[PDB]
C-alpha cells in the first residue's frame, strides 16, 4: 500500500484536476457515487494508489481541493463527478488572487495554507505508507502558481523524505490570459526547481497546437485543451494505477528519468490523436511513430533542438509485446543521435493490458529532454521584455515584494537554461 | 461578497447615476419599486447583481450607491422622479448651497461641512457587504462639486478603505455644454489631488459624446439626456462582466491587470459600438466584424484623441450580446491586417477578449436601437495624454494672467497649489512620452 495524495490548486489546477479523476474513475469503474461496478480485478488491485476505501465499500479520491476563490471548485462540486470528493476536501477562499503570484505565495494565499496543510496532514496519517504528492496547477495566474508553489514548500518542510510530483501547465502568449503570466511562472519555475522530484511541462502552446492543427478544432477552447490533458495525465499514473514492473511507484520513476536533480522537467506526449477514421484500427508501428513525433509533445519544444536523457514509453491495450520492442528499438536504433551516449539503455518500455475507455491501443511518453531549455528561454524572454522597463511590477511590490526577488528569480531559470545546454553538447 | 460601491458626486455624476441604475434596473428586470420577480432568493443571496444590489427582506432590491450633492434641486428629481422607492432617503445627501463651480468651495469651504456625514452613509452600506472589492465615482471634472468634492472624498476613502480599489468615471469638460469658464482650473486641481488615490479612470469626453449623438443618432442639439443615455450603456458594458456571469465573462479586475502598467497611468480608452438609431438599424444586422471594426474608428472614441498618433500598451474587447468566439477571433485577425495598431516593444500585443452572453437593452423612449450584440474596447494608448495637453493650455492661458484665480484664494486656497498641480500634470504628460518609447 503505497498511497499518492493528490492536490489541485486554482482555476486551472481544479479544472485540468477535475478532469483527471473523471477519467481514472471510469477506468477504474468508479461512478460518481463512489461505487465499484467494473468486471476486472485489475481495476482494484492498485487502486489503493489514489482512493480511500470508505465505509460501505466505497471509493473516496485522495484529493484536495484548493483556491482563493469559491468559483471553479463550485463548478466542480456540480459538475459529473463532483460527489465524489470528500466534502472535508474542499478548502477555499473568497478573495482571490488577481492573478498574481505574490497574493497566491505572500499574502492572500498565507492566511489559508495553514487550512490545506491540515487536510493534507489528515490524509497522510491514514496512509499505511505514504509515497508522495502530485500538484495539479497552472505556473500563469496566482494561486496555482503562487499559492501552489507556497503550499510545496510547506510540505516538503513536513514531509522531507516524500517525492513530490507536479502536472504544471506552462503558459502562452496564444493562449493568455494576463500580460503578467511570464513573471508568475518565472517565479514559480525557480519553486519547482528546488521543491519536486518530477514535473510535467504542459504548454499551452502546444496543446492548442495540437488541438487546431492536428485534432482540427478551428476553434479551441480550455475544455478542449484539458481533454488532452486528462488523457495524458492518465497515461503517464497508468504505471502507478495498475500491475507492472517498471516505474511502478514514484521514486523509482524519478531514479531512472532524472540523472541530475535540477533537471527534472518532463516533456509529455500522447498517441493516436487525429481528427474524426476514428474507427480505424492503429498498429504498433503507427503508435511508436506518432508518440515520437513532436506534434504530439505537449511542451511546444522540438527535441531535434536538443539530446534525450531519458526516455518512459508506456503502450496501453492488447498489442504483440514482441512488436512494440521492434518498433521501440527501431526508433532508438534509427535516430541514436538524438539520445546521450554516456547513459546507455535510457529508453524503458512499460505495456499495461487495460486501455483507455475508448481506445483498443494507445501510447503515452514521457521524456527528459535538454530540449525543454526552448520552454524556459522563451519565458525569460517574455519576462525580460517587461523587467527591463519594469512594467507591471507595482501589482507586485504593492503585496511586499522587493525588484531584488524579480532579478534573482530571472538569474535562477537563466542558470536552469545554462545547465541543460553544457549536457546537450556533452 | 465581491459587492461595488457607487458613488454619485455632483449634477453631472447624479444624472448619469440616474441613467445608470435605470438601465441596470432593466438589464436585471427590477422594476421601479424595487421588486424583482425573477429572484427567488427573498431578502438576500449572492447572485452577481447583487454586487451592485443589496436586498431587503420585503423583496426590494437597493443599489449600493450614494448620491451627494452640495445642492438639492438634482437630487431632488431622484427623490422625487419615476424610481424614487429604490434608493432609501438616507443614500441621497444634499447640501443647500453648492460649489459655485469652484473647485475651493468644493474640497474646503462648503465640502468640509458634509465630509463626514458622506461618509457615515458610505460606511453603512460597506457594512452590509460580506467582501466589498471597492468603489465606482462618477463625478464632472468642471464643476466645483464634481472637482473639489470628489477629490475631498477620494483623499478620506483612501483614510478609510487603506487600499481597496477606487475607480472613476469622469466627465471632461466640452464648450458645447460647459457652463464655467474655470472650468480647466477644476479639472487640473482635481487630476492632480486624484491622481495618487484612484486604480483606474475611464475619462468620457462631453464633446466625443456629444458628437456621436450628432453624427450617429440624428440629434441636432444632444441635451445631457441623450449625453447620459450614451454614457450608461458605456458604463454597463464596463460593469457588466461585474453584474453577469458566465463562461466567457472575464471580470474586470483582470482586464485592469492588463491596463495598468504603472500606477499613474491609469486613464484607460474606451471606444463603444454599435450607436444607431432605430431606423437605421431596422435594416442592418451588424455582425461581430462590423461591430468591432467600429472600435478601431476615432470617431466612435469616448475621448477625442487620436492612438494612431500613439502607442498601445493594452487593447481589451468586452464583448455583450450574440457573439461567439469564433467570430472574435476572425474580426481580430481582419483588423490587425487592416489597422493601425503598434504596441510599445515592452508589452505583448494580443488583445484580451471578455464575452458577455445577456444582450444590451435600451431605455424605452430612447435614440439608441436595440441591437442584439455590442463591444466596449478599452485600451491604454499614450495618445489620451492629448486630451491632458488640450486642459493644460487652457490652464496655462488663464493663469499666466491669474484670471479668476481670486476666486480660489478667497476660499482659502494659495497660489502655490495652482503650480503644483499644473507641474503634476507636466510630469504625467512627460510620463505617457516616456512609456512609449522603445527599450535599448
Ligand atoms: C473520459 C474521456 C472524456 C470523453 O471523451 O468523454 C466525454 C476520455 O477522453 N477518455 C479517453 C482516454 C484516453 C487516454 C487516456 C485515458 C482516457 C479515451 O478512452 C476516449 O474516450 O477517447 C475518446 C476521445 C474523442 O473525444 C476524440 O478526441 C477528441 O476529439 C479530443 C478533442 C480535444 C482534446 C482531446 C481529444 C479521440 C482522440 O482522443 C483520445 C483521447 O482518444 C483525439 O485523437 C484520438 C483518437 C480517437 O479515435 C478520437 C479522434 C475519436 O474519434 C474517438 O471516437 C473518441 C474517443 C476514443 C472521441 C471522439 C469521443
Ligand atoms: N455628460 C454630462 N455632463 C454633465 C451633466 N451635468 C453637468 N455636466 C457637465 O459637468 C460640468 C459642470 O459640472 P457639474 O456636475 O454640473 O457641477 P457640480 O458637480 O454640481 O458642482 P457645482 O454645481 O459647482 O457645486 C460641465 O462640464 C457640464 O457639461 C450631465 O448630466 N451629463
Ligand atoms: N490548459 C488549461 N489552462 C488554463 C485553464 N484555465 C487557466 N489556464 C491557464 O492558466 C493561467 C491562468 O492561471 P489560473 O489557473 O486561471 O489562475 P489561478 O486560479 O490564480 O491559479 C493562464 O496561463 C491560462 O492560460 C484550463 O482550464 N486549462
Ligand atoms: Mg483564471
Ligand atoms: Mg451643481
Amino acid at each position: 500500500m503505497r498511497e499518492i495524495v493528490h492536490i489541485q490548486a486554482g482555476q486551472c489546477g481544479n479544472q485540468i484536476g477535475a478532469k483527471f479523476w473523471e477519467v481514472i474513475s471510469d477506468e477504474h469503474g468508479i461512478d460518481p457515487t463512489g461505487s465499484y461496478h467494473g468486471d476486472s480485478d485489475l481495476q482494484l488491485e492498485r487502486i489503493n494508489v489514489y482512493y480511500n476505501e470508505a465505509t460501505g465499500n466505497k471509493y473516496v479520491p485522495r484529493a484536495i481541493l484548493v483556491d482563493l476563490e469559491p468559483g471553479t471548485m463550485d463548478s466542480v462540486r456540480s459538475g459529473p463527478f463532483g460527489q465524489i470528493f470528500r466534502p472535508d476536501n474542499f478548502v477555499f477562499g473568497q478573495s482571490g488572487a488577481g492573478n498574481n503570484w505574490a497574493k497566491g505565495h505572500y499574502t492572500e494565499g498565507a492566511e489559508l495554507v495553514d487550512s490545506v496543510l491540515d487536510v493534507v496532514r489528515k490524509e497522510s496519517e491514514s496512509c499505511d505508507c505514504l509515497q508522495g504528492f502530485q500538484l495539479t496547477h497552472s505556473l500563469g495566474g496566482g494561486t496555482g502558481s503562487g499559492m501552489g508553489t507556497l503550499l510545496i514548500s510547506k510540505i516538503r518542510e513536513e514531509y522531507p523524505d516524500r517525492i513530490m510530483n507536479t502536472f504544471s501547465v506552462m503558459p502562452s502568449p496564444k493562449v493568455s490570459d494576463t500580460v503578467v503570466e511570464p513573471y508568475n511562472a518565472t517565479l514559480s519555475v525557480h519553486q519547482l526547481v528546488e521543491n519536486t522530484d518530477e514535473t510535467y511541462c504542459i504548454d499551452n502552446e502546444a496543446l492548442y497546437d495540437i488541438c487546431f492543427r492536428t485534432l482540427k478544432l478551428t476553434t479551441p477552447t480550455y475544455g478542449d485543451l484539458n481533454h488532452l490533458v486528462s488523457a495524458t495525465m492518465s497515461g503517464v499514473t497508468t504505471c502507478l494505477r495498475f500491475p507492472g514492473q517498471l516505474n511502478a511507484d514514484l521514486r523509482k520513476l524519478a531514479v531512472n528519468m532524472v540523472p541530475f536533480p535540477r533537471l527534472h522537467f518532463f516533456m509529455p506526449g500522447f498517441a493516436p490523436l487525429t481528427s474524426r477514421q476514428q474507427y480505424r484500427a492503429l498498429t504498433v508501428p503507427e503508435l511508436t511513430q506518432q508518440m515520437f513525433d513532436s506534434k504530439n509533445m505537449m511542451a511546444a519544444c522540438d527535441p531535434r533542438h536538443g539530446r534525450y536523457l531519458t526516455v518512459a514509453a508506456i503502450f496501453r491495450g492488447r498489442m504483440s509485446m514482441k512488436e512494440v520492442d521492434e518498433q521501440m528499438l527501431n526508433v532508438q536504433n534509427k535516430n541514436s543521435s538524438y539520445f546521450v551516449e554516456w547513459i546507455p539503455n535510457n529508453v524503458k518500455t512499460a505495456v499495461c493490458d487495460i486501455p483507455p475507455r475508448g481506445l483498443k491501443m494507445s501510447a503515452t511518453f514521457i521524456g527528459n529532454s535538454t530540449a525543454i531549455q526552448e520552454l524556459f528561454k522563451r519565458i525569460s524572454e517574455q519576462f525580460t521584455a517587461m523587467f527591463r522597463r519594469k512594467a507591471f511590477l507595482h501589482w507586485y511590490t504593492g503585496e511586499g515584494m522587493d525588484e531584488m526577488e524579480f532579478t534573482e528569480a530571472e538569474s535562477n531559470m537563466n542558470d536552469l537554461v545554462s545547465e541543460y545546454q553544457q549536457y546537450q553538447d556533452a | 461578497m465581491r459587492e461595488c460601491i457607487s458613488i454619485h458626486v455632483g449634477q453631472a455624476g447624479v444624472q448619469i447615476g440616474n441613467a445608470c441604475w435605470e438601465l441596470y434596473c432593466l438589464e436585471h428586470g427590477i422594476q421601479p419599486d424595487g421588486q424583482m420577480p425573477s429572484d427567488k432568493t427573498i431578502g438576500g443571496g449572492d447572485d452577481s447583481f447583487n454586487t451592485f444590489f443589496s436586498e431587503t427582506g420585503a423583496g426590494k432590491h437597493v443599489p449600493r450607491a450614494v448620491f451627494v450633492d452640495l445642492e438639492p434641486t438634482v437630487i431632488d428629481e431622484v427623490r422625487t422622479g419615476t424610481y424614487r422607492q429604490l434608493f432609501h432617503p438616507e443614500q441621497l445627501i444634499t447640501g443647500k448651497e453648492d460649489a459655485a463651480n469652484n473647485y475651493a468651495r468644493g474640497h474646503y469651504t462648503i465640502g468640509k461641512e458634509i465630509i463626514d456625514l458622506v461618509l457615515d452613509r458610505i460606511r453603512k452600506l460597506a457594512d452590509q457587504c460580506t467582501g466589498l472589492q471597492g468603489f465606482l465615482v462618477f463625478h464632472s471634472f468642471g464643476g466645483g462639486t464634481g472637482s473639489g468634492f470628489t477629490s475631498l472624498l477620494m483623499e478620506r476613502l483612501s483614510v478609510d478603505y487603506g487600499k481597496k480599489s477606487k475607480l472613476e468615471f469622469s466627465i471632461y469638460p466640452a464648450p458645447q455644454v460647459s457652463t464655467a469658464v474655470v472650468e480647466p482650473y477644476n479639472s487640473i486641481l482635481t487630476t492632480h489631488t486624484t491622481l495618487e488615490h484612484s486604480d483606474c479612470a475611464f475619462m468620457v469626453d462631453n464633446e466625443a459624446i456629444y458628437d456621436i449623438c450628432r453624427r450617429n443618432l440624428d440629434i441636432e442639439r444632444p441635451t445631457y439626456t441623450n449625453l447620459n443615455r450614451l454614457i450608461s450603456q458605456i458604463v454597463s458594458s464596463i460593469t457588466a462582466s461585474l453584474r453577469f456571469d458566465g463562461a466567457l465573462n472575464v471580470d474586470l479586475t483582470e482586464f485592469q491587470t492588463n491596463l495598468v502598467p504603472y500606477p499613474r497611468i491609469h486613464f484607460p480608452l474606451a471606444t463603444y459600438a454599435p450607436v444607431i438609431s432605430a431606423e437605421k438599424a431596422y435594416h442592418e444586422q451588424l455582425s461581430v466584424a462590423e461591430i468591432t471594426n467600429a472600435c478601431f474608428e476615432p470617431a466612435n472614441q469616448m475621448v477625442k484623441c487620436d492612438p494612431r498618433h500613439g502607442k498601445y500598451m493594452a487593447c481589451c474587447l468586452l464583448y455583450r450580446g450574440d457573439v461567439v468566439p469564433k467570430d472574435v477571433n476572425a474580426a481580430i485577425a481582419t483588423i490587425k491586417t487592416k489597422r493601425s495598431i503598434q504596441f510599445v516593444d515592452w508589452c505583448p500585443t494580443g488583445f484580451k477578449v471578455g464575452i458577455n452572453y445577456q444582450p444590451p437593452t435600451v431605455v424605452p423612449g430612447g435614440d439608441l436601437a436595440k441591437v442584439q450584440r455590442a463591444v466596449c474596447m478599452l485600451s491604454n494608448t499614450t495618445a489620451i495624454a492629448e486630451a491632458w495637453a488640450r486642459l493644460d493650455h487652457k490652464f496655462d492661458l488663464m493663469y499666466a494672467k491669474r484670471a479668476f484665480v481670486h476666486w480660489y484664494v478667497g476660499e482659502g486656497m494659495e497660489e502655490g497649489e495652482f503650480s503644483e498641480a499644473r507641474e503634476d500634470m507636466a510630469a504625467l504628460e512627460k510620463d505617457y512620452e516616456e512609456v512609449g518609447v522603445d527599450s535599448v
